[PDB]
């Protein structure tokens, strides 16, 4: 059945208006990059013909999916773009209308024989902005990332995920380049360095986990000490 | 014409696209959503066919007529799609759903006798006179006989640069709504542009700005008029308005209403409110005009600065870096740019405030002035450095082949090469915990925290938490 989205009181400017759409159209999207294979030419033809039967995508994980093209099975990783991309449409060639923003790219990496090979896969030109520059303390960071890792809607990890838990939680998902040529290596070249949102989230969680352990104890104390030892 | 008209859903401030307060996640990750968190693992994506868009349908039609409903703004049709990739990590303002941008190709006549009106495959050609001022004010130029393609809206103006999409790239879109459950489309990208540095047309509001605080009151005027126009009564109860402000109690709800309505003590209208006719009732269609979508989008850009400010305060151990961000707050920066545009101030153009980290962008930080013949000397060096930076900027974004045109594509920024990973004290965090457990002996653990970002957060809470006083 069609589930009509519920409006929360006090959250809208269009309240009490008659023009209100009951079930508006919500759209999201990402860039899809496939390898320059002989299946690329297959995809081009598919989009031209309008025959989408030779293409399917199985989502295996938050950042991991399997792209099957012409019976060839591709391992893909969803990476974060350093740039924000506004998707517009135009019937005018002149007036451009905003739809949704794209900040991610589903990146095909290599053909795989079995679906669970995607977790062992490494996304090219990607880094981990939580760890980078802090590689000295990367051991402390990793164990927290393993702890924090959760499945769909905060669900416990699957038997599959927990097996590849080390790979999944610790690989880099932050992509180096924009999709446009000038923005090649934009993150390292053409960006003045800031705190990363995914970094801030991690820092916030660690602070929280530390305080939740402080309430679970009786007497606690903290002191700033020199590196020894 | 350069007059901006948005779609209908945009003007209506349609929910959920436009809200009064967005969750902090969408502030922390600004216009950056996690697509993978909203797909249930194991989902098989099969692509659906694009709805054909009849040329007759949008022929000689206005924007709001061409896009009346959110269904007209789907990517599930054949209408060409334009991808504007922002070069800035944190542009001044972005557009929300339904809002319209104009793609303007500015051409400047070489001479008064110039009859030319050049057409590029996309965008609208707009002719600039010889004595006409620059669309980019004093910080950018359109040379005579030259075309400079531009992203135009009521918030920002920025140069754009058309590039080729890698033949490997496609747009995967997920669509749901209008009684229909989520389906997927796979499209070619018609056009790809790199958006240059965003130049603010209008300031971004401050936290205590009267323009922001007055929105709460306007959202009230809004609802009041709507309720009145529905019943025609000119006398209504304050009960159905209160449900639209769940945070406010009986006293607050009443107080806010008296900026508009007065209470009826005796009569058939007793126990009800009439609006003071010092305020004139607007029809529902003109009541939408009280708040523009630009206004909301501008406040979100403001809220993003605010969120990032307090995200830094807690988690940034870097004193020098934290202070930089405080000087880069959008309400300040954008303000100073409008001043410099009116010759009321100047900007540094270079250094730490440059969002690029190299010399490929403008720094909007404020600098001092500007004597007599010495100011003309400084002005000349200023006006030169501007033009110099502008052309470096536009050349940098006009690069088709990275490896041939760039100096070192794999080079690393100044700020990305050398980062401070330690405290000023070079200290760490030692925590000693005593937890009575095991149904027995008191256990003691000693923990060391080497992450200065965590350390800073831990203390700041504890610091404020250590106060239960007053
Ligand atoms: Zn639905």
């Amino acid at each position: 059945l069609r589930l009509k989205p519920i409006r929360i009181p006090g959250e809208a400017y269009d309240s009490e208006a008659s023009d209100i759409e009951d079930d508006p159209l919500i759209e999201s999207g990402v860039i899809l990059r496939i390898l320059p294979d002989i299946q690329l030419e297959f995809v081009k033809n598919s989009l031209e013909s309008g025959d989408y039967s030779g293409i399917s995508i199985k989502w295996k994980n938050e950042r991991h999916a399997v792209v099957t093209i012409n019976d060839v099975m591709y391992g893909a990783i969803l990476v974060d773009l350093p740039t924000v991309i506004e998707v517009n449409k135009s019937v005018d060639r002149k007036n451009l209308l905003k739809t949704f923003d794209v900040s991610q790219m589903l990146l095909c990496i290599r053909p795989i024989q079995e679906e669970e090979e995607v977790y062992a896969l490494e996304a090219p030109d990607t880094e981990d902005l939580v760890v980078k520059h802090f590689e000295g303390i990367e051991d402390e960071i990793w164990e927290n990332k393993e702890t924090f890792l959760k499945g769909y809607n905060g669900a416990p990890l699957s038997d599959m995920e927990a097996k590849h838990l080390k790979e999944i939680a610790l690989k880099g998902y932050d992509y180096k380049h924009g999709i446009s040529p000038p923005l090649y290596n934009v993150r390292n070249r053409r960006f003045r360095r800031k705190m990363d949102p995914n970094e801030i989230d991690y820092v916030e969680k660690v602070v929280d986990m530390l305080l939740k352990q402080d309430k679970q104890a009786e007497e606690v104390s903290y002191d700033l000490v020199d590196k020894s030892e | 014409n350069l007059n901006i008209q948005h779609s209908q859903p945009a003007i209506n401030l349609q929910s959920p696209f436009y809200k009064v307060a967005v969750p902090r996640y969408q502030l922390r990750h600004f216009h950056r959503e996690n697509f993978g968190s909203h797909i249930r693992p194991g989902t098989k994506i099969v692509f659906s066919k694009l709805k054909a868009r009849k040329r007759k349908r949008d022929k000689g039609k206005d924007v709001k007529e061409s896009f009346s409903t959110s269904q007209d703004l789907t990517i599930g049709d054949t209408a060409p799609v334009y991808l504007m990739e922002y070069s800035e990590q944190t542009p001044v303002a972005l557009s929300k759903f339904g809002m319209a941008n104009k793609l303007i190709n500015y051409y400047r006549k070489a001479n008064e006798q110039d009859t030319l009106r050049p057409k590029l495959p996309v965008g609208e050609t707009h002719v600039l006179g010889v004595q006409d001022k620059s669309p980019f004010w004093n910080f950018g130029f359109v040379e005579p006989g030259h075309i400079v393609p531009t992203l135009y809206n009521n918030m920002i103006r920025a140069p754009v640069f058309k590039h080729d999409i890698s033949g490997t790239d496609f747009l995967l879109t997920k669509s749901s709504g209008f009684g229909i459950s989520n389906r997927f489309y796979l499209r070619n990208i018609n056009h790809l542009f790199t958006v240059g540095q965003t130049f603010p047309v209008e300031e971004i509001p401050g936290p205590n700005s009267r323009k922001v605080t007055s929105m709460k009151a306007t959202r009230l005027k809004m609802i009041i008029y709507r309720i009145l126009n529905h019943n025609h009564s000119k006398a209504i109860s304050i009960d159905p308005i209160a449900k639209h402000f769940p945070d406010q109690d009986y006293g607050q709800n009443r107080q806010k209403v008296k900026e508009f309505m007065k209470y009826q003590r005796d009569g058939p209208e007793k126990g009800l409110w009439r609006l003071k006719d010092d305020e004139k009732l607007l029809d529902n269609e003109a009541v939408k005009s009280l708040i523009t979508p630009e206004q909301i989008s501008q406040v979100e850009s403001m809220s993003q600065g605010l969120q990032f400010q307090e995200d830094n305060e807690a988690y940034n151990f870097d004193s020098k870096l934290k202070s930089l961000e405080e000087n880069l707050l959008p309400w300040n920066i954008t303000k100073n740019f409008i001043n410099s545009t009116q010759m009321r101030a100047m900007i540094q153009i270079h250094g730490v405030g440059d969002p690029t980290g190299c010399g490929e962008g403008f720094s909007f930080l404020k600098t001092s002035m500007k004597h007599s013949y010495n100011v003309a000397q400084q002005q000349k060096a200023y006006d030169e450095e501007i033009a110099k930076t502008w052309y470096t900027h536009t050349k940098s974004l006009s690069i088709s082949n990275p490896f041939e045109e760039m100096t070192n594509p794999d080079e690393i920024n100044q700020t990305n090469k050398h980062v401070k990973t330690d405290r000023d004290d070079k200290k760490i965090l030692k925590i000693v915990r005593k937890k009575r457990d095991e149904n027995g002996i008191i256990q003691r653990q000693t923990i060391f925290i080497r992450d200065p970002r965590v350390i800073q957060g831990y203390i700041k809470i504890k610091e404020q938490d250590k106060e239960d006083v007053n």
